[PDB]
């Protein structure tokens, strides 16, 4: 029972994500280095990594079905609120249990909870942040749920901001029945089980570690010396 | 809000 269409969809947001997630991670040598001496010493060069990371996710949220069909607008406020979850979703790629880091290869492109200290954050964020990662990972998701999580992540209608509701909810129900149909036809079980709710249970988890970011980042960029560090984009869609 | 960059990159 999954359509024509439905295996269409797959395809399209597997090669978008194909498209934007280099696996070599390649293109870390551009961002500022990373100090580990250290008053947030780590922030310039993940700066960049987040900054990177934005400019991926716009260009897998561009190859969504119908996410070109929405407003200027509406496709602005779909980014900027689920950047950050759609980022955290992402890493998890290369987020190893084998020591609850995200390894991109080298030492130095190895990021661990003091590193996320020594950009500026509080356990308040990082402890449910790595609970997140840990729970996100024991899924095991095939690579196909794990594109059209985060593509189901991007296309909320209850947003703030979001102009065309029903345009956006038309969308991502498209997306979340080629989800549940995937699982039922392509994952067996005892893997299958419960999983789409406990897909879905992970998009709150990132309603709540969103909002938990706002407000860590609200404090962090609140002093100029800060915000004097971060990138232009950064800095646009995260809070100017 | 005005977002040049995040419009650019959508275009
Ligand atoms: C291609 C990949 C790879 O998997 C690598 C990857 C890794 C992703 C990682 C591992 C480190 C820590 C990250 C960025 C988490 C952290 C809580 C968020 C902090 C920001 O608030 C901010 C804002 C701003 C100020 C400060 C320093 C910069 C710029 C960051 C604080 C979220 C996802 C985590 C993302 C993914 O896109």
């Amino acid at each position: 029972k999954l359509s024509e269409e439905q295996q269409h969809i797959i395809a399209i947001l597997l090669d978008a994500h194909h498209k934007t997630y280099d696996p070599t991670y390649a293109d870390f040598r551009d961002f500022r280095p990373p100090v580990r001496m250290s008053p947030l010493s780590m922030l310039p060069h993940l700066a960049d990594l987040v900054s990177y990371s934005i400019q991926k996710v716009i260009g897998f949220a561009k190859m969504i079905p119908g996410f070109r069909d929405l407003t200027s607008d509406d496709q602005i406020v779909l980014l900027k609120s689920s950047a950050i979850e759609v980022i955290m979703l992402r890493s998890n790629q290369s987020f190893t249990m084998d020591d609850m880091s995200w390894d991109c290869g080298s030492q130095d492109y190895k990021y661990d909870v003091t590193d996320v200290s020594k950009a500026g954050h509080t356990l308040e964020l990082i402890e449910p942040l790595i609970k997140f990662q840990v729970g996100l990972k024991k899924l095991n998701l095939h690579e196909e749920e794990h594109v059209l999580l985060m593509a189901i992540c991007i296309v909320s209608p209850d947003r703030p901001g979001v102009q065309d509701a029903k345009l956006v909810e038309a969308i991502q129900d498209r997306l979340s029945n080629t989800l549940q149909t995937y699982i039922r036809c392509r994952h067996p079980p005892p893997g299958s089980h419960q999983l789409y709710a406990k897909m879905i249970q992970k998009l709150a988890d990132l309603r709540s570690l969103n909002e938990e970011h706002s407000k860590q980042y609200r404090s962090l960029s609140f002093q100029p010396e800060n915000s004097m560090k971060l990138t232009p984009l950064v800095l646009e869609v995260f809070g100017n | 809000k005005n977002h040049p960059m995040l419009m650019n990159l959508l275009k």
